[PDB]
């Protein structure tokens, strides 16, 4: 179950490492556009967070996301800035939300007094006043009740489907890294004078066992000509010292 | 919930000189039986660390924070609990709250309503409780918030004979809240001064907070007229300094010294030695600094005229 | 002229229409000037769109107007009785400085 | 504030030409920028662009009307000159004198004079 | 200081900048290599532009030789391109020495007018006479300070 | 017709005068940076074999075109030499390309065995798998359609 797009929900995803490749693997995702970083470049790029956005629209109403338009959607229900950076995921969602004979739970905002900033939320139902005379009580003349529920039913047509949008949203290096891509780890080496990057760092001394022992913190080693002689092997805990051919 | 305690019997701030306190591993990185010079935040040796005695006699008030501390507290029977860090305490910063009383370890960064005389004791049992728990009675919008794995503690209220003194050092890199801590048991010293030791102090954990913090707050554990155990605690600050350490063949500080203390520990320095030879020895060079600062310029007001030539039609 | 725009266009009251007014691309040029004006009978029209969906002081939010690709379309949202008049479609052309729309002229009920 | 008034005769006889004037008070004419033109509508039909002047003194007529019109200002008694010539009943229409601007096309909007063409 | 102003065309506003060639840049206004201070240059389109177009704008293309940096005056006389002596009126091989523009709101970009003003001065050999804003303070003597 | 991005096409110059002023009136040409020599200094230089390669891309990619950077584009179908001579130039072509239908004729690819050297093609069309079971005929789940 998703929420209504006038009472979506917004949530925190922060601290982990996230594997696009998969999400962009998943076969009935349409939509996938990155405008503020590439669709590929998900494995390399830190971020402070991940704000992720959530929420059931029709399918005619899909490719109003994008900054700058305007539409029913775009100005009463959901609204994105004009500097949005990140991208959205839409897919048919006709198989599930739909019921047999039409899911009525779904409904969105018709009347307003005004336009609201982008990522403003509101409930309340009471109904506007379309003319100038204020009206209290029930529906009557010049206001009426501003929500009216989707008609959303397998029958329908092409466009009234509807539609599941995702949003990722992230803010671009202003705070300690928090989601970043997954490393892959290929073969392994002992005792040899090879060409290899460890934990971001070159190395071609060949790593040996000695009297020494590094504390549950010592994770390097140096020698008198400040260059590279200790590393921790990142596939297993064992102690290493190093040094060239 | 809080109660005022008041009656404050506030005595005197106790000071000490801190002997050789305050040395750490400053890198993650393997030396051995190499004499290494290095500079970093550091507490000078026979610094005044401000210590306060808590016993009826009741002193734990808020202390002013500036760049990095040295805690140190002295116990026998488990009585200091946490810590307070901020800038202003007073439910519109941010503020740091370190807790280990039962369960685990909790940090907290929230701006918090603290009450005038918050307290964990002041129980009526001489075994005593966590007594008005929640502190703060608010909690406005605050996102820092962690929970991990407890601390060696102990038991019951038990007056002298400290045989514990844990040493942590809190260091604030650019926002980065950086904790490391060590230990020392079997201490027979006297808890009116600091002991003659030295020792290594490990790192632990580094945390995101980012905030202003400029004082701090000690929080240990009816409180009308109660008699409290023996409490000793010790901070001390930090600034910028050069020392050098002396590593072994295992490869752990054994030593260290000062180069900017005295002439001849700044002479012991310069030659990357600890002992020299009968001479004269050249050293750092001497300068003296400006007591204030001067500005002149032109003294008329007589506004440009930039607008119209812009703004010419 | 070479220039159009469709006259009449009806609706109900509360609800949003909208109308536009059409020609060719190549006389209007790359840079369109969109604008729109009102008229009721009986005393002069004023302007209510000048710029792409753009309104001068003197603001009416319920005012829309966007510019296709050889179109511009006026949409008006919480009708009242004061729709009933002719709007005017208005240009800048190439060859001459010329609109020469007919106008709209809306309905409601 | 700016008022735009037009003045001149209602009924013209075919082979008499058509003088009107337009007497704008509440701007200077002369500032840099701004223009004043003419603008006409037959009953039954759309509108139709006459001409306009320029502040200094530049001046742009119709593109079929260019004998049959010419203007003239006076910044000193705020007053715009259009003359018309063998006008038509087709011809017969609201006028209209207008200020002009380059971002804002046209904004204020004279309330106009009925011309009609008989004996 | 002193500030220099015109309306050049925005499609030669990279011609503004030292060490550059083109007809505005060698005939009408030449940038020295060592230049202090800055230019600045917007657009100007809803003002300078007409509907019916501008023409009171006057460009040089001709002259017999590049001219050196920092030139202001204008000498209207008549051009010859080709060798045969030419008075009077112009025509076959007599150029008239300058042009005008055209501006119209239906251009596109690189065609409507910009409007550029250009900064330039020396720095601190003489008495100034131009200044920042700052406050000044007491003069202080025979101590070591921060002039 | 401008080729594809895969599909660059390779022209021959040879045994003729060339000019640059032509290149330089079109307006639109404001990405114009060359590394082995000096764009103004063009008109009195020699060569001995030049190449023209064209083709269509993305607006936020362009800047991805220049040797060094690392990206989809710049990885998988065409990049340039780290010790690259010469200069691109770049300009808006939506008014020919851009349609209001939709030009769906320009493909890419994204998915490649390994990246490739500088200066050759790619054309075969080969679907690309990642997992390890064999994704034969056509696309399935961890074997997708290369363009
Ligand atoms: C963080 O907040 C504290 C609290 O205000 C700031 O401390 C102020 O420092 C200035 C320095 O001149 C003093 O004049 C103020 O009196 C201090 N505040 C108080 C309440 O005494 C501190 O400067 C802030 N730090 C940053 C980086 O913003
Ligand atoms: C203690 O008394 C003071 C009065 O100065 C009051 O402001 C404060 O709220 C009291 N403490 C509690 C916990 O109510
Ligand atoms: C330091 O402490 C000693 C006593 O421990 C005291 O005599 C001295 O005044 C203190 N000095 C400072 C600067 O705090
Ligand atoms: C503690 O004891 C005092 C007196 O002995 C009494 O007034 C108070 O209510 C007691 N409080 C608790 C929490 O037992």
């Amino acid at each position: 179950r998703f929420a209504s797009v006038y009472a979506w929900n917004r949530k925190r995803i922060s601290n982990c490492v996230a594997d696009y490749s998969v999400l962009y693997n998943l076969a009935p995702f349409f939509t996938f556009k990155c405008y503020g970083v590439s669709p590929t470049k998900l494995n390399d790029l830190c971020f402070t967070n991940v704000y992720a956005d959530s929420f059931v629209i029709r399918g005619d109403e899909v490719r109003q996301i994008a900054p700058g338009q305007t539409g029913n959607i775009a100005d009463y229900n959901y609204k994105l800035p004009d500097d949005f950076t990140g991208c959205v995921i839409a897919w048919n969602s006709n198989k599930l939300d739909s019921k047999v004979s039409g899911n009525y739970n779904y409904l969105y905002r018709l009347f307003r007094k005004s336009n609201l900033k982008p990522f403003e939320r509101d409930i309340s139902t009471e109904i506007y006043q379309a003319g100038n005379k204020p009206c209290n009580g029930v529906a009557g003349f010049n206001c009426y009740f501003p929500l009216r529920s989707y008609s959303f039913r397998p029958t329908y047509g092409v466009g009234h489907q509807p539609y599941r949008v995702v949003v990722l949203s992230f803010e671009l290096l202003h705070a300690p890294a928090t989601v970043c891509g997954p490393k892959k780890s290929t073969n392994l080496v002992k005792n040899k004078c090879v060409n290899f990057n460890f934990n971001g760092l070159k190395g071609t001394g060949v790593l040996t066992e000695s009297n020494k022992k590094f504390l549950p913190f010592q994770q390097f080693g140096r020698d008198i000509a400040d260059t590279t002689d200790a590393v921790r092997d990142p596939q297993t805990l064992e102690i290493l010292d190093i040094t060239p051919c | 919930q809080c109660v005022n305690l008041t009656t404050r019997t506030q005595l005197p701030p106790a000071y000490t000189n801190s002997f050789t306190r305050g040395v750490y591993y400053p890198d993650k990185v393997f030396r051995s039986s190499v004499l290494h010079s290095t500079q970093d935040l550091f507490l000078p040796f026979f610094s005044n660390v401000t210590w306060f005695h808590v016993i009826k006699r009741f002193d734990n008030p808020v202390l002013p924070f500036n760049d990095g501390v040295y805690f140190a507290s002295i116990e026998k029977s488990n009585i200091i609990r946490g810590w307070i860090f901020g800038t202003t305490l007073d439910s519109k910063t941010q503020s740091l709250l370190i807790v280990n009383n039962a369960t685990n370890v909790v940090i907290k960064v929230c701006e918090f309503q603290f009450c005038n005389d918050p307290f964990l004791d002041h129980k009526n049992n001489k075994s005593w409780m966590e007594s008005e728990f929640r502190v703060y009675s608010s909690a406005n919008n605050c996102t820092f918030e962690y929970v991990s794995q407890p601390f060696l503690m102990d038991l019951e209220g038990k007056q002298g004979n400290f045989k514990n003194l844990r040493e942590f050092v809190f260091k604030n890199i650019d926002g980065y809240f950086k904790i490391y801590s060590k230990h020392t048991p079997i201490l027979v010293r006297e808890p009116e001064d600091l002991p003659q030791g030295f020792s290594a102090l490990e790192p632990l954990v580094d945390l995101p907070i980012g905030i202003n913090i400029t004082r701090f707050q000690t929080l240990l554990a009816s409180s009308s007229g109660w008699t409290a155990g023996a409490a000793a605690y010790y901070v001390g600050y930090l600034q910028p300094r050069t020392f050098l350490l002396k590593y072994n063949e295992n490869g752990t500080i054994t030593d260290a010294v000062d180069c900017a203390l005295d002439p001849l520990s700044e002479t012991k320095c310069t030659l990357k030695s600890f002992t020299v030879e009968k001479g004269i020895y050249q050293t750092s060079n001497f300068r003296v600094q400006p007591t204030e600062s001067i500005v002149r310029f032109p003294n008329i007001t007589n506004l440009c005229p930039f607008d119209e030539v812009f703004n010419a039609t | 002229s070479a220039l159009t725009q469709p006259a009449s266009v009806s609706g109900s009251p509360g609800q949003s229409i909208t109308i536009s007014c059409t020609g060719t691309s190549s006389d209007v040029g790359g840079s369109n000037y969109v604008s729109w004006y009102q008229h009721h009978p009986d005393r002069a029209p004023k302007l209510l769109i000048y710029e792409v969906t753009n309104r001068p002081s003197g603001v009416s939010n319920r005012f829309s107007g966007s510019k296709s690709a050889n179109t511009a379309s006026l949409t008006i949202s919480g009708l009242q009785a004061e729709d009933e008049a002719d709007y005017y479609c208005s240009s800048y052309t190439t060859t001459s400085t010329h609109i020469l729309f007919g106008g709209g002229t809306k309905l409601t009920v | 504030q700016i008022t735009l008034k037009e003045s001149g005769p209602t009924l013209v006889k075919p082979t008499q030409t058509l003088t009107l004037t337009c007497n704008f008070s509440g701007f200077s004419l002369n500032t840099y920028g701004v223009g004043v033109g003419w603008i006409r509508q037959p009953p039954g039909k759309a509108l139709e662009w006459l001409a306009l002047i320029y502040w200094d003194g530049d001046e742009r007529y119709g593109p079929f009307f260019k004998n049959k019109v010419t203007i003239a200002k006076d910044t000193s008694k705020n007053q715009v000159v259009l003359t018309m010539t063998n006008m038509d009943p087709v011809d017969t229409a609201t006028y209209y004198c207008a200020r002009h601007l380059i971002p804002t096309i046209f904004d204020y909007w004279g309330q106009g004079t009925l011309v009609t063409v008989s004996s």
